């Protein structure tokens, strides 16, 4: 449905 | 429920071109991302490429050793991958295996972009790669050397005790392998079939 | 890049930890898989802590530095395979790599004397074969030698007694400028040598 | 169907129990034994009177006695469970073979858990199709064996079969087909399910 | 090193023909005899019928509930096994096994002809008979999942809102069509999108109370 | 395999008299 490889960037984001 | 079926080897000589098969059936073929891996006979495995999904693009990736050569390609029609391999040399020879690929990601310790593991694996298809031919045995007494392609099947008087051991590969791109009061008082049979020799030798 | 140990053997019942080191794996994780002859790939153990449904219970796996082990609690004799381990290639990358294989050997019959035996060419091929038999486990270090100075070697493969046997070869040209040459079989610190002579 | 076997099985994790295939046949003939889980190649696992297959593990053993052929496996595990069959000449001199019913072996490596009945009513927006059916949610429970029954008021049918879930529980629906004006002929439908001898019940009405 | 393919799997009307193959590769296949094994979905395995070698005028046995119907046939030099199915009644559904047959017989206490056994086997090819044709489902909600019945064949696909899902096999009910529901647990304190590729046809039901 | 197996299941029944 929407890019892995734009979805686990974005998450690694949200941590910090 | 999970099947998976590869198809599409055999013989190839080097420089030649091949497309190999991987049909699935029983889960969601069209979100699931697909991998292959080869392994060489009698050494490691191998990850050849991947294909993704939908979200991504339907992008590919593909490794060092192999980029340029091969091309991943689906159809989600049909449900099967596909494998093009071309300019093919003798290194690239090996079952080659589809795959499901699954993604993870850990929210907390993981690196992006995660990582990915390969849960269902079909059981695989032969692809060799050697520029040589088909090519009946010789049969010594002590020894059958020289033949291609596998196999030979060695039995005796047309079996206690009896052992074959497998094959090598020379380095000339052939095949060999090999197979006391009752010494004089009391066969070999060599069967190729590509090349149709059956040999008896005493 | 993920580096492994090629072979490690267990004791029937025992405890056995491969091991996996990379740079990826100081942040990425790693899957575990296992390789059997004439079988396809069994994914064992992958992510922090997840066990496919299926496996016995005694796979597990760790992860700490540039380092992931593979334990398996109390080895049985249908763990003997290859394990692999699978890793991204680099720390925040799209391509997956296997690493080396570690041959987990599980012994679990007695060591047997390995049968060598050494045929000289055939005046029918003119105009070497060594053969290594009954033996446990399946490890033999095959060397050559010419007179006195130091080639094709096979795997070994199981035998009707579950035993495993091996074989190696030697080409040569028409063998008549020497005087002997050997067959070394090296098995569990054992020399068995054969010599043949034209 | 020559040869007779026991339709399911249990046994507790670590503990030793044998299947029995009977069969008038085996009285001359031996037994080979094959293990068959879902969506895998059946495996052969003992044949002759006492020949296992390398690459086996040595809990397997096989027995005979008379018209009564045995697999015993010690100490079962959890990929121990699995579909076990039979197999031998289906008569005495025949040339013919033929497999036994099965035997399905449930190893018990799960916590228990009981099942969670619901009963959907037919949407009104199916009997205006003039068609209706009552749905039987059977999720979460363990061991995947469930005995569904259907009671019109108090007097006693498409049901699946029970298949993993995401948490490695067992589900299963129920589905009874009733023309529009059978389910407005009675005053309630009920869905029994049987799960360890405890049976629960669920009922709607119109 | 024993592996064994089927294929030529698929769909036939009752009454109808296909052929089916056994390629084996491994150890020696001209002696070796190879037996054909059927399983019925949900049911046990059922002997079909096996091939000789050489030795035997490669003599062939049939189970009775397939006499006169079934042919097995082999080709050696492709190392190929056949099943040729002709008048394909509906009880022959299921998946089909191909299996390296040995041969035992004990010299003490053994009975001739002796004993079979099927060291190694291949994953089995599926084969479906059914007179139904293509048809698409007709989706109705469940008050508080989605009632995706009379829909044929398979598969289809249901997701929720383009945690609590779950989605059941489908039963083939005594019509030859397939129904499934797919149910979610959501709180008490708080629309599903139905496929099916073989009709082409996408249905968004939404479910309400 | 040059006999036939199920030949010679029926002598070997024999020969145990």
């Amino acid at each position: 449905l929407w890019n892995w490889f734009d979805i686990t960037k974005w998450l690694w984001y949200i941590k910090k | 429920e999970v099947r998976l079926r590869e198809s599409g080897g055999g013989l190839v000589k080097p420089g030649g071109s091949l497309r190999l098969s991987c049909s699935a059936s029983g889960f969601d073929f069209d979100n699931a991302w697909m991998t292959w891996v080869r392994q060489p006979p009698g050494k490691g495995l191998e990850w050849v490429g991947r294909i993704t999904g939908p979200g991504e693009g339907w992008s590919v990736d593909y490794a060092e050793s192999v980029k340029g050569r091969f091309t991943i390609s689906r159809d989600n029609t049909k449900n099967t991958l596909y494998l093009e391999m071309n300019n093919v040399r003798t290194e690239d020879t090996g079952y080659y295996f589809c795959a499901r690929t699954g993604k993870y990601y850990d929210f907390w310790f993981g690196y992006p972009p995660g990582e990915e593991y390969f849960q269902d694996w079909g059981q695989g298809t032969l692809v060799i790669v050697s520029s040589a031919s088909t090519k009946g045995p010789s049969v010594f007494p002590l020894l059958v050397k020289d033949y291609f392609p596998e196999p030979v099947t060695v039995s005796w008087n047309s079996t206690s005790g009896v052992h074959t051991f497998p094959a090598v590969l020379q380095s000339s791109g052939l095949y060999s392998l090999s197979s006391s009061s009752s010494l004089g008082t009391q066969i070999c049979n060599v069967n190729h079939k590509p090349s149709n020799t059956k040999v008896d030798k005493k | 890049e993920l580096t492994q140990d090629p072979a490690v053997s267990v004791a029937l019942k025992q405890t056995v930890t491969i091991t996996c080191r990379g740079d990826s794996l100081r942040s990425h994780y790693a899957s575990w898989y296992q390789k059997k002859p004439g079988q396809a790939p069994v994914l064992l153990f992958y992510g922090k802590n997840n066990r496919p449904s299926g496996i016995p219970d005694r796979f597990s796996g760790s992860a700490s530095g540039n380092r992931a082990s593979l334990t398996i609690t109390g080895a049985q004799a249908e763990d003997e395979a290859d394990y692999y381990c699978s890793s991204r290639d680099k720390s925040g990358s799209r391509l997956s790599v296997f690493g080396g294989g570690t041959k987990l050997t599980v012994l679990s019959q007695p060591k047997a004397a390995p049968s060598v035996t050494l045929f000289p060419p055939s005046s029918e091929e003119l105009q070497l074969v060594c053969l290594i038999s009954d033996f446990y486990p399946g490890a033999v270090t095959v060397a050559w030698k010419a007179d006195s100075s130091p080639v094709e070697t096979t795997t070994p493969s199981k035998q009707s007694n579950n035993k495993y046997a091996a074989s190696s070869y030697l080409s040569l040209t028409p063998w008549k400028s020497h005087r002997s040459y050997s067959c070394q079989v090296t098995h569990e610190g054992s020399t068995v040598e054969k010599t043949v002579a034209p």
